[PDB]
């Protein structure tokens, strides 16, 4: 049972920075050569940056060097750019003349450190539409910031909510390094109907701001 | 060979 | 030039069956070995098979009982079969020459493979409407909620594709009721909510439904 392991798994480093990632085999792969190192972003195809332990493929962009030998491989990234966000993978092929096998190391996710940036945040009521359809979602939206930890905190008639609110991020930007946050609060037609003043706030080290709106109002 | 299972 | 375009994917029953293709374009099928890989849901990648040049398959050993992947070199293709499926078979399923030793490296684009016995449903999409007593200066927020939809995935385009900068899509969230919900967010001159018109587009390929929003102020 062929294993690739990366060490580490999760890494975060400002732009700039150099950055080793290393990948151990269990075993020796094709000719002790057929090794690749790959770069995803979540959801895409995986992109292929180095091929045969060390070779760049056109294109590529040349902070990113491999090295290695049979079992024992190393990215390196010489000085991290933002777009350089991603998860990376070993990627192994193994076997003999009449047994072929691929392999993948677990992944090592590589996150992008920078100053702090506070959030521009908006709130949304739910659209008349919707509320035909006996379903309100009041949207509170953190428009790019970082880091990613930021508390949001449903108001109903000054009342905090718990429980009936769900919280969505994106990935990191690929130019800012920022990220953006949905906290969708969910409550019934009567329920929100039976209530006046909605708020979110969010709360960022020293910093709390709160958006607010009164039903029925524009 | 470039890969394995060539035979 | 050169590419691998996939196709299938969508809702598949337990115990059915999933067919998916990629046509080669470039290059011919048979000139090379291929591989099918898949991710499941935040996991990693995972080889399935390799078909050799030569026209052997190698199977990684959880999945040769149940799959076979095979090429047709007059459509220039390679097919990937598996049968019996499971809910531990959900994933995005991409072909690939992975290129771990040679500078030939392509990959399709990937297709999600969903294994539930629950029923598809297309989405609602709603407006979140910029505030007209527009709140942030020079800067106004607007955005469609795409709701309870049933698999994954939608995608979510503005005004046909023209719109992409400040455009924010969240990943989608399981709620509580089974259903799949998720919110696009763009930010836009307040100015131009008089002047230019704002349509998401949503398209939800498992239920065979495309929806087209105006998101107009108020």
């Amino acid at each position: 049972d062929i294993q690739m392991t990366q060490s580490p798994s999760s890494l975060s480093a400002s732009v700039g920075d150099r950055v080793t990632i290393t990948c151990r085999a269990s075993q020796s792969v094709w000719r002790n050569k057929n090794v690749a190192w790959y770069q995803q972003k979540p959801g895409k195809a995986p992109k292929r940056l180095i091929y045969a332990i060390a070779s760049l493929y056109s294109g590529v962009p040349s902070r990113f060097s491999g090295s290695g030998s049979g079992t024992d491989f190393t990215l390196t990234i010489s000085s991290l750019q933002p777009e350089d966000f991603a998860t990376y993978y070993c990627v192994g092929h193994y076997g003999s003349e009449n047994d072929a096998y691929y392999a993948f190391g677990q992944g090592t996710k590589v996150e992008i450190k920078r100053t702090v940036a506070a959030p521009s945040v908006f709130i949304f009521p739910p659209s008349d539409e919707q509320l035909k359809s006996g379903t309100a979602s009041v949207v509170c939206l953190l428009n790019n910031f970082y880091p990613r930890e930021a508390k949001v905190s449903w108001y109903v008639d000054n009342a905090l909510q718990s429980g009936n609110s769900q919280e969505s991020v994106t990935e990191q930007d690929s130019k800012d390094s920022t990220y953006s946050l949905s906290s969708t609060l969910t409550l019934s037609k009567a329920d929100y109907e039976k209530h006046k003043v909605y708020a979110c706030e969010v709360t960022q080290g020293t910093t709390s701001v709160t958006k607010s709106f009164n039903r029925g109002e524009c | 060979a470039g890969h394995a299972g060539a035979g | 030039e050169v590419q691998l375009v996939e196709s299938g994917g969508g809702l598949v029953q337990p115990g059915g069956s999933l067919r998916l293709s990629c046509t080669a374009s470039g290059f011919s099928i048979d000139s090379y070995g291929f591989s099918w890989v898949r991710q499941a849901p935040g996991k990693g990648l995972e080889h399935i098979g390799y078909l050799t040049a030569g026209g052997r398959a190698f199977y990684a050993s959880w999945a040769k009982s149940r799959s076979t992947i095979t090429r047709n070199t007059n459509e220039n293709t390679v097919t990937l079969k598996m049968n019996s499926l499971r809910a531990e078979d959900t994933a995005v399923y991409y072909c690939a020459k992975l290129g771990t030793g040679s500078r030939f490296a392509i990959w399709g684009q990937g297709t999600l493979v969903t294994v539930s016995s629950a029923s598809t449903k297309g989405p609602s999409v709603f407006p979140l409407a910029p505030s007209s007593k527009s709140t942030s200066g020079g800067t106004a927020a607007l955005g469609c909620l795409v709701k309870d939809y049933f698999p994954e995935p939608v995608t979510v385009s503005w005004n046909s594709g023209a719109l992409t900068s400040g455009v924010h899509t969240f990943p989608a969230v399981l709620q509580s009721s089974g259903l799949y919900s998720l919110s696009s967010v763009v930010t836009v001159p307040s100015s131009s909510l008089g002047t230019q018109t704002y349509i998401c587009n949503v398209n939800h390929k498992p239920s065979n439904t495309k929806v087209d929003k105006k998101v107009e102020p108020k």
